[PDB]
């Protein structure tokens, strides 16, 4: 689930499939989510929706305020 | 797609309105960075009375939101990224996730877009 | 060519000899014959056509300075 | 689909305008040859004048376009080429680009097209 | 296997000598993390002095030396330093890298070990 | 650990579900639990294992200038 | 077959095995030759022994004289 | 495995017996670069007097041993020759093949090892 791959569209039934390498293949049991945006497809396991994701955080109560994020992490390192 | 960059994902974690509601308005799948998740996973406990609504909201972020893995082609794209750009210690965090959303094809999503502008090929959207 | 830019579906993974696919329907489906990258990094695999764009490439190289 | 010739990949590289302007309005895919590829990977270090922008701009140039691999079907139209046109030492290196073009049915985009003149079936685009 | 600290990879690629002849000595696969690689990759333009030295012999210790990715393991790590040891900023990339090892049930191979000593079952080596 | 430095065997592939595999006597096995990178280049099929040799790039690096 | 991937030994039957991902894969019915030497397997068709290459080329007549070869092939190109 | 150079294959190709006995010493599988076969199928035509013979000896080689594709692997390999060493215009086919045999792993063996002192990680056999 790290990896990379060329392939070829080809004919399955009456419908486009696209072959996916073990390194790239989902469990056979898992719900996708498939999405396109122009030529470029998306694909992940379906686990709740966007509106459903807002709505949960939403009936939940929130932190008293919202953190400040550090994003200068990364340490002087001696010598690269 | 949409990466989200961490101060957005933070803000959703800890319930700013104004971004939950930008967030139900992007037209794509919405992915977050493995990098971002290691910033909120810290940042749960960083107030002891706040970590218990921070860990339950982030669970639930966590669970449906698809994470994006810090991987070889992320990799070979910050290198491509400081080829052109140059070495800048402060934005290693914010080129890393970046040169995620380029192996992925994803637009960028993030609050400080002008710390963004010097990476080439980037789809950025400044909220 | 689609009819739109943007579309969605849901499904699991079908088995093909006996390595594993996925069907896309038509609003979905690449072309015939489309040479295709596929990317999968923790949870998500990205699919688009390994052709790119030469509008994409002149685009980014024009972001980066140019040798006197 | 169009193969570029070296000198022309080293032109889109640059950023020459009149290549920009050319490959920008052909439809169908842009290729690269991997002996092209070899050619500009040593031309990074061929001088230290501007060798940092020679590296950047090519790796996104390979990045984007796809590069094709010297493999069989190429050699073979090779072959092809020398026993109908005749052995030319000077033109060996442009003969492999040119075979992976006919390999692929290709146009071969070229400012030298005089010298390709002589490969029966071959596509050419005189730049 | 032992995961390398970053400092201890710096050392390696720069052919420092007490690295070098340690870590010959080891036995048992000898990783990386891509955290590091990230900071190497940076390093590399850090300064032009010496930049091509830096980047033909990291590339070289790539290639040879598998590179961790960073993943959902990786980060569920990273929160059980977290919550175990308390949140540290200062401390951050160096408990990626350590969680890395630890999902790899790998030593981790540092300059710096009392950092670390925070860390429930990590197994260190100091250096 | 291999009884020689050099072994070899003739056979085809076989199917495996049904994605494709090949047996590996005894004197050409790796390991068990051994990652391995596979590279093929027209004809041939290189196979080794991927921890790659410290030793190796130790030697490579030492036929290498070093930083000041 | 210009490919790369990474794999794990298995077993199947009472001997091991190696997937081979598709782009890698020879087909079905060709013989392959596998040779190891030390950690390295090399796998290629199987299509006659070098003996039997060097047997046969010494059956054959050879040309008069060895050519000479040229390595120098590259030409000097404007601006890389 | 061994990947014979050029000027080996020809002289194989050409009848020379110290090289035909010299092949079948070798212990592990023989490798010919497609480079190679580029060289020696315009090798056939340069007199049409060895023409015959040398099409009918070729061809015998080129059904038995097996050929390497120069891929993207092989021209990486050739980016980390060029950023050790350097760049040389007159030695790019050595190199290319060189990176060929580095990909897979095989001792390179060859008339002129002086070319090839300069490429690190390369076993040779001087003959």
């Amino acid at each position: 689930h790290h990896a990379r791959a060329t392939g070829k569209t080809f004919r399955s039934g009456n419908s486009e499939a696209v072959r996916l390498p073990r390194d790239l293949a989902f469990g056979a049991d898992v719900e996708l989510t498939l999405i396109r945006s122009g030529d470029v497809l998306t694909i992940y396991p379906s686990k709740g929706s966007i509106a459903d994701l807002v709505a949960t955080l939403n009936q939940m109560p929130r932190p008293d305020s919202v953190e400040i994020r550090d994003e200068d992490l990364f340490p002087e390192r001696p010598g690269l | 797609a949409y990466v989200l960059d961490t101060n957005v994902a933070i803000h959703l974690r800890d319930g700013d309105p104004e971004v939950t509601t930008r967030v139900t308005a992007l037209n794509g799948a919405i992915l977050l960075s493995i990098i971002s998740r290691v910033e909120l996973e810290g940042g749960v406990y960083r107030e002891a009375a706040q970590a218990g609504l921070r860990r339950s909201r982030l669970d639930v972020m966590l669970k449906v939101l698809p994470v994006l893995d810090f991987d070889g082609a992320a990799a070979d794209e910050y290198r491509r990224i400081v080829e052109s750009a140059g070495y800048s210690r402060r934005k290693v965090v914010d080129r890393m996730i970046a040169a995620q959303a380029l192996a992925h094809r994803a637009t960028f999503v993030t609050f400080n877009a002008d710390d963004f502008r010097d990476i080439p090929g980037l789809s950025l959207l400044a909220w």
